[PDB]
RNA sequence: GUUUGACCUCAAAUCAGGUAGGAGUACCCGCUGAAUAUCAAUAAGCGGAGGAAAAGAAACCAACCGGGAUUGCCUUAGUAACGCGAGUGAAGCGGCAAAAGCUCAAAUUUGAAAUCUGGUACCUUCGGUGCCCGAGUUGUAAUUUGGAGAGGGCACUUUGGGGCCGUUCCUUGUCUAUGUUCCUUGGAACAGGACGUCAUAGAGGGUGAGAAUCCCGUGUGGCGAGGAGUGCGGUUCUUUGUAAAGUGCCUUCGAAGAGUCGAGUUGUUUGGAUGCAGCUCUAAGUGGGUGGUUCCAUCUAAAGCUAAAUAUUGGCGAGAGACCGAUAGCGAACAGUACAGUGAUGGAAAGAUGAAAAGAACUUUGAAAAGAGAGUGAAAAAGUACGU
RNA sequence: CACGGACCAAGGAGUCUAACGUCUAUGCGAGUGUUUGGGUGUAAAACCCAUACGCGUAAUUGAACGUAGGUUGGGG
RNA sequence: AUGGUGAAAACCAUCUAGUACUGGUUCCUGCCGAAGUUUCCCUCAGGAUAGCAG
RNA sequence: CGUGGAGGUCAGUGACGAAGCCUAGACCGUAAGGUCGGGUCGAACGGCCUCUAGUGCAGAUCUUGGUGGUAGUAGCAGCGAAACCACACCAAGGGGCUUGGC
RNA sequence: AAACUUUCAACAACGGAUCUCUUGGUUCUCGCAUCGAUGAAGAACGCAGCGAAAUGCGAUACGUAAUGUGAAUUGCAGAAUUCCGUGAAUCAUCGAAUCUUUGAACGCACGCGCCCCUUGCCAGGGGGCAUGCCUGUUUGAGGUCAUU
């Protein structure tokens, strides 16, 4: 239960602040867990996804396909992944949209400022 | 209203300010030893009894010394200018202890000071020097 | 047409401002010492209740000054007169209970 | 009749008379009545641009600072 | 002086330093104000402020063994009182919330207008200093505001300013637990069963259908960065000057709001007979105001300031509802928009596809409507005229 | 006679408040009413009451001399 | 009535959801169930009383 | 009897289909209504003791929205309404039920 | 008889009535005071590559200046990025600028003047000149007093 008098429980309240957060906290909301081997590697268990990170798929029609992520659909809420896409009649190929929450981070991709995320969050590299 | 609706709809945010919780809790700001010793976790009744001390001096409407000592033991934790002493110096070598004579000493007793005001003024210039 | 709907409200304003004066004003009971009082209107004179202030005499009996006392926390009423003899030796040994029970913090 | 008025545009600026029956020009004053509670939300603050007051409220929750950030 | 100076008065300057309109308006203050008693100090109109406003420390309430700023609630009380008819309708005392007292006029600083605005150069810049300029004597500082107070003498008591770090408050970032294990179904498991883990965290939201353990989040604490201030604990430099106050005693003095109170009359309000308001007159200092059986009780009006408990359908920001659910709820869930009126003004209708557009590739009949095949899709008995 | 009725989906009306009463139920009982407030609190929730206050407890001055009344009926 | 509009008799927004007889008054079942009148306040206005039914 | 909402209980029902709707299907009750058989539908709803009310429609020349005869008519091969709409030839008895007929 | 009037089972059209839900409305409670000549509210014109409404912006024009986040935005084209980096977002914060014409609206009016200055008779370029009143400086005029 919560017990801060200044966070409130209300579900309009809630459904209005997800539909209209902006981009800076949709990239904390498109978050999404690492691999309990790469959990044992960093000593943590999520962090933002980006570009370069290759994820694998846990849930959906197209559980245990893996690649390299191409963009991060913040307006959408969805992440698309490489060599996964939807074959059209046309025979025109269009990714398919994809939760970061139903996916597990295989390889992550290291630049300087993810170092120091890893690091404030408790990590290790 | 009319202004209520524009700024939501408008794209510059609302300047939330959360402040509700910081209501209930409010800090010790005028004693050292109280603060050390108050609970916030009981009530401002609750925390002088404990303390030892008394919130009310009147017979409060309705129904109903370890840290006093360090209270108690925190109880037990002038001169004259140089220009006034050279002025006492003067009459005194002038009149010595004569406390009459120097009151009517008209050319070095300038401001009129009575005899007593002369006498603990000497006294005290005495104490200090000699 | 009023409601008091804030009531509950009314009354947890009333105690977070008395926290913070106690936060405040912590040393302090946040009271002042008042003399006892007896009514007019027989109908209630039988009852006791507490004053304003003390008077100038009853301060003077006291031992203390009311420029002084009102720096200890000792409420100071110059308009009450003292006409019954009773009241004004309750009102004294009630200020010499205070005087004897207050701590005073050095102002070094 | 009426014309286009500078002040509210609303054409309703008499050409006789010189003046505007809307917002009351050329009258320092903007009219408005009590009665008129349509009236007075149709031209009640907030229906334009709000250029300044809305930062207002920005403002004064940092208490008016004035420089800038320390990096 | 067949002149030259002191002021006072009146004008001007693209003078230097300043402020005023108006907007909003739920609450506040004043004026005015309808549909002889009643709707009524309401509706409407005008002027003036803030986060509250007004009021506020008695020429008070009481006739008691007296209470002692103002304000709000209960009670007093539907009582006293009135219009005694319909009806209007108080206030003291009592209990509660919160409490804070002060500043001028008044009697010589005359052994020193000791006061203050502005210009100039610096510094430690919401200000300080040296100098100058001007205001002030038709009174600027200290000393006194009835609780009295002031000039002296006698035993005594006391004392402030600026920086630093902490402290507190405001803004703001971050760290802080556990499955996505097995089986059944499903397009999707967030559904059922089994096995497990965290819980000062089973409030809430998103994730292809009801998720603590997928994520964002929440409980408790830690770590930061930018501002306020002296509400205070240390830290450091300074005081000073025959400087300013307090205590008890002795001594010499000891001011108090006039076209104001009051009476008369005329308009006005009150359920009060009070008060408000044009005008003739116009009061006294052991004096004046308010109350009763010879008067006795209580204050000192004709000046002003002051946080608190008090209102709040406007503004900003938050926590909630035994509330309503697209013919409801604000007129407006996608609008004060389209639209009508020369105008003041009136003023609507309209929510949902599908997990995702994967929005019907392609063949084929039609100048054009869209049809027939074909396929996508859980479903097209979901085809953008799309939740049923 | 007349008033309304072309048909259908939705909408639609003795509801709320203040005072004064009867009846019924509950608590206490010659006492009663915590909630104007104060304390407390897992927080508009929940639990207690110091002082006053409304009602009644008695009045044609005062009522015990006795079933705070003899007799006759009177559920029992 | 208040405040405005245009025009060389009206219109706009509130007091006003006002000033009372036309119309309507929404689910089922069971039991009981009258009257159109006494006559007092004389009477148009109606109250209180009297009868029926609880 | 029925409905909106709330406290409690069914360790209730439900993607192996909750609600609504349809149904020349059946069961239960004197009835308000409940229940089950079959089709569309998709994600919430119900058995029971209480509390709560913006709680039940056949009309108010009732409000919103929708659709018919009038009528393919008046009217301007084609376009195309409005008023009105409880219902539809007469003899006698009785205002348009009794006995009969063009 | 056919045709046509009428009752019903099925099929085919209207409309969104019933059911489910909402970035909504309404009501209750709490913290604070925050418009303006240093130019308020409001109105008109323009600005995104493509633009109806909304929002933002003012010729520095869906933004410029500064700090935080760290790899986007997205209906289409277009950009890149050294993306191990003083650095993209239509992101957040927001203290520094710009801030078109009107509008208390402020040069004079019911078109249209003046100081200034400048880079080249004459002009581009830049800021001001509205009314009521308070303090100070400058100038001018007029009543009292003095003038051996
Ligand atoms: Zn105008």
């Amino acid at each position: 239960a919560k017990q801060s008098l200044d966070v409130s429980s209300d579900r309009r309240k809630a459904r209005k602040a997800y539909f209209t957060a902006p981009s800076s906290q949709r990239r904390v909301l498109l978050s999404a867990p690492l691999s309990k081997e790469l959990r044992a590697q960093y000593g943590i268990k999520a962090l933002p996804i980006r570009r370069d990170d290759e994820v694998l798929v846990v849930r959906g029609s197209k559980k245990g396909q893996e690649g390299k992520i191409s963009s991060v659909y913040r307006l959408k809420f969805a992440v698309q992944v490489d060599k996964v896409t939807k074959e059209k009649v046309n025979g025109a190929s269009v990714p398919i949209n994809l939760h970061p929450s139903k996916l597990v981070i295989t390889k992550l991709h290291l630049d300087k400022d993810r170092k120091a995320l890893i690091q404030r969050k408790g990590g290790k590299l | 209203s009319v202004r209520k609706r524009k700024m939501n709809r408008s794209s510059v945010g609302k300047a939330t300010r959360r402040n509700k919780d910081k209501q209930r809790k409010i800090n010790i700001q005028s004693n050292p030893i109280i603060a050390a010793n108050w609970d916030y976790s009981l009530t401002m009744a609750q925390n002088y009894k404990k303390l030892g001390l008394r919130a009310k001096l009147q017979t409060p409407a309705g129904g109903k010394e370890t840290e006093v000592v360090k209270k108690l033991e925190e109880l037990a934790s002038r001169s004259q200018s140089e220009r006034e002493e050279e002025w006492l110096e003067k009459l005194y070598k002038k009149h010595g202890d004569d406390y009459k004579k120097m009151f009517f000493d008209k050319k070095l007793n300038i401001y009129q000071q009575s005899e007593g005001d002369l006498k603990r003024r000497l006294l005290r210039w005495k104490k200090r020097n000699g | 047409v009023k409601v008091h709907f804030d009531q509950a409200g009314k009354k947890v304003s009333r105690r977070n401002a008395r926290a913070t004066r106690a936060a405040k004003i912590a040393p302090r009971p946040l009271d002042l010492l008042r003399p006892v009082v007896r009514a007019p209107t027989v109908k209630y004179n039988r009852k006791v209740r507490a004053g304003r202030g003390f008077t100038l005499a009853e301060v003077k009996a006291a031992g203390l000054t009311a420029a002084y006392a009102r720096t200890i926390g000792i409420a100071v009423d110059h308009r009450r007169q003292n006409r019954n003899q009773e009241i004004f030796d309750a009102n004294v040994q009630r200020l010499k209970e205070y005087q004897s029970k207050i701590i005073v913090f050095p102002r070094n | 009749s009426h014309t286009l008025c500078n002040r509210c545009g609303r054409r309703s600026f008499h050409v006789q008379k010189k003046t505007c029956s809307s917002c009351g020009y050329p009258a320092a004053k903007t009219r408005s009545y009590n009665w008129g509670a349509k009236a007075k939300r149709r031209h009640t603050t907030g229906t334009g641009r709000m250029r300044y007051l809305k930062h207002v409220s920005r403002r004064f929750k940092n208490g008016f600072q004035t420089g800038s950030a320390s990096k």
